[PDB]
């Protein structure tokens, strides 16, 4: 709303490892084929469609912005697991 | 009124199909009950599989069971007795006296499937408890309202350092803790209750201060997954009606995470992660957060933690690491072999170790502390190879105080005065600070480091190095 | 001459024994993080197979 | 542009993983057993159909600089390791090189090509 | 041969193993949930039938030498760790002594016997 009314907000996504979690067993709970380490496949556009919704317009639209902070909490200081 | 009746159809394991009729069916979460001649089965019914049938989990064993036999409704979830009158009696999930020492005369009788307090009624200041131990309350300080976390172990007194804690929250404000032994081993649990009449906090002919609901590993799943909210909706109770700071103390929170998901495999839901449910996180904190602190009172848990494996990453371990606030890792013999509370002060951690909450000087004695206990552990290695002449005039000095800050974190326990000699004293947390930084200052090194050792307050200190010199000379 | 090299041959003995030390404390801790995430993800596997063996 | 113009075109994709990540997005709502770690099925097949268009093809000539993301890192994920049969100059761009500093992170010890005779 | 017989023969079976994978191999067309890493649910009672039909009886005696092949070297599978219940002397030959040179490739300590005693 903020973004393209021509402000600039600041969203920031606490969390989203929870939120993976949570679409993990609502997946599971629709019988959905688990995928690596069981998250359904649909873990990455998920992730997708909620982040890119927040960029700079350009100035024909008005100019407004919004930008996303995600936290993602890395289990054992890796960063190499399939949701990080 | 007419009461709800339905026919019994399968079981399926521990698992139950009843057929209702129309315009019949009860919510799920409900009890439902039969009447079998060993006593009561009741199911509580977990999912509506259409054509006016109900899936049904049981909370007893379900043998000799034949399809076609009546059941009843009672009308919501399991009713459990609660009141005042439970303090001193052993109950089960279904809120049935095992203690046989007569029926439960609580006057009200509330479900255990509630909801948390809500976001405005939940307290918003960070408090502190006090827990009458001096390390604990110094080092690792207990929240009002927290999640805390024993991580110990056998032979370490667990047990002990309840009761400990029982008496302490008992003396302190106003404590009446409740117990939930999920999964009892049934004789721990008998030597439990023993101990409990030995050691007062159970007076059968006078009041108690504890209730003691568990329900035993021979019980059917789901039974294992429900005594934790039993003793949760006692402990609300007794917080949400009588303003006190309740305490609950929680077997293993891992027995609890591995009976739900059990109940889920029976179900039929598919396991998420590592044999697990997939509603882990959920049950987690539909259990962890009505176990709150709310503008009336407060209630602290106290959960025995165990890591399968040894492994810090597994799916439940963490899940329950998400509600944790503090923690104290009970010494494997580390400390037992000395120190009667033996916390490990170097692995029991707290999140509310800070300036804001306990003040800054609090945090400053509390660090100082933790740091030359650090140091000292450094020099142990080279302490052992030579012995005290390899190190400096500081280094020396350092590893002298925390000597005698490790003989000083002990204190005698109100519940171990049968068991040596030693009165217990209730040391207060202000009390605890003040004589801390007095150590830290430096101007107690010529007390010898057996003064600090069985002693409570520094005064304490004081007299029993007066005592020693009398002895002495 | 032969004693201060003695002498020096074991101090630095004893220096590399240390860095050795702690060279192996990091790879035990990274090694451990591996073989867990590994138990864990097999076990995953397994269970996942089951799963779709209904 | 091969065919009807006879040029010799520079085909650029960005990420050919994410084909086959859709494909079993929609694998498991059109009703099929998973294959090997939640993917379907029809992988090699399908990924075979798209990247073999995409070839020399007589008259004409085509250079297609393919980009392939691995999952969680691991070279022997069912795409990736699919996807190597049907590329003859590869390069992986391992991780451990970009954290010794040294940029661009491509592993020489696996990089490999046909070219490479005498 | 041993019962009406009353002679004492000898039972050379060989890849045991293989009639634990038929069954497995057709345990899933069956209509049977699989078992535990992908073997059919009834193994044990099946095998446990099959070797108890080779026993010495006060009739005859049988002298039986089978050899177990174990998947991928493991020990641990299901079929030959439940074979081993059934076995009085097993002798485990070891891939590791067997690239050293010492081809018997009896490995002196895993493979033990129950005759063994004073």
């Amino acid at each position: 709303w903020f973004r393209d009314n021509g402000k600039h907000a600041l969203i920031v996504y606490d969390d989203l490892s929870k939120q993976a979690v949570a679409y993990r067993q609502l997946s599971l709970l629709l019988r959905r084929p688990p995928g690596r380490e069981a998250y359904p496949g649909d873990v990455f556009y998920l992730h997708s469609r909620l982040l890119e919704r927040a960029a700079k317009l350009s100035e024909k639209e008005g100019s407004g912005s919004l930008t996303a902070l995600p936290v993602i909490e890395t289990q054992g200081g890796d960063v190499s697991a399939y949701i990080p | 009124s007419t009461p709800i009746t339905g026919k019994v159809t399968a079981v399926i394991g521990a698992i139950v199909d009843v057929h209702f009729e129309q315009s019949e069916l009860p919510a799920i979460l409900n009890a439902l009950e039969i009447k079998t001649p060993q006593g009561k089965l009741v199911l509580e019914v977990a999912q509506h599989l259409g054509e006016n049938t109900v899936r049904t989990i049981a909370m007893d064993g379900t043998e000799g069971l034949v399809r076609g036999e009546k059941v009843l409704d009672t009308g919501g979830p399991i009713s459990v007795p609660v009141g005042r009158e439970t303090l001193g009696r052993i109950i089960n999930v279904i809120g049935e006296p095992i203690d046989e020492r007569g029926p439960i005369k609580s006057k009200l009788r509330k479900p255990i499937h509630a909801d948390p307090p809500s976001f405005a009624e939940q307290s918003t200041s960070a408090e502190i408890l006090e827990t009458g131990i001096k390390v604990v309350d110094l080092l690792a300080p207990y929240a009002r309202g927290g999640k805390i976390g024993l991580f110990g172990g056998a032979g370490v007194g667990k047990t002990v350092f309840i009761q400990e804690l029982i008496n302490n929250i008992a003396k302190a404000h106003g404590g009446f803790s409740v117990f939930t032994g999920v999964g009892e081993r049934t004789r721990e649990g008998n030597d439990l209750y023993r101990e409990m009449k030995e050691t007062g906090v159970i007076n059968l002919e006078g009041e108690s201060k504890v209730a003691l609901v568990f329900g035993q590993m021979n019980e059917p799943p789901g039974a294992r997954a429900r005594v934790a909210l039993t003793g949760l909706t006692i402990a609300e109770y007794f917080r949400d009606e009588e303003g006190q700071d309740v305490l609950l103390f929680i077997d293993n929170i891992f027995r609890f995470t591995q009976a739900g998901s059990e109940v889920s495999a029976l179900l039929g839901r598919i396991p998420s992660a590592v044999g697990y449910q997939p509603t882990l996180a959920t049950d987690m904190g539909l259990l962890q957060e009505r176990i709150t602190t709310t503008k009336k009172g407060s209630v602290t848990s106290v959960q025995a933690v165990y890591v399968p494996a040894d492994d810090l990453t597994d799916p439940a371990p963490a899940t329950t690491f998400a509600h944790l606030d503090a923690t104290t890792v009970l010494s494997r013999g580390i400390s037992e072999l000395g120190i009667y509370p033996a916390v490990d002060p170097l692995d029991s951690k707290s999140r509310l170790l800070d300036a804001a909450v306990v003040g800054q000087e609090h945090y400053d004695v509390a660090s100082k502390v933790q740091e030359t206990l650090q140091t000292y552990k450094s020099l142990q290695d080279i302490i052992a190879i030579l012995g005290m002449d390899e190190l400096s005039e500081q280094d020396k000095l350092t590893v002298e105080r925390a000597r005698k800050i490790q003989r000083f974190l002990s204190q005698p326990f109100a519940v171990a005065e049968v068991f040596t000699g030693i009165p217990g004293k209730l040391v207060r947390l202000k009390d605890t600070v003040a004589s801390f930084k007095a150590v830290l200052e430096g101007k107690y090194d010529n007390i010898p480091e057996h003064a600090f050792y069985m002693v409570g307050g520094i005064e304490d200190v004081v007299a029993k190095a007066e005592k020693l010199a009398a002895e002495a000379n | 001459a032969m004693a201060q090299g003695y002498a020096a041959e074991i101090s630095a003995r004893r220096n590399a024994m240390d860095n050795a030390s702690k060279n192996a404390g990091d790879m035990i801790n990274r090694y451990s993080i591996l073989y867990n995430r590994t138990r864990q993800a097999v076990i995953t596997n397994e269970l996942v197979d089951i799963i779709t063996g209904a």
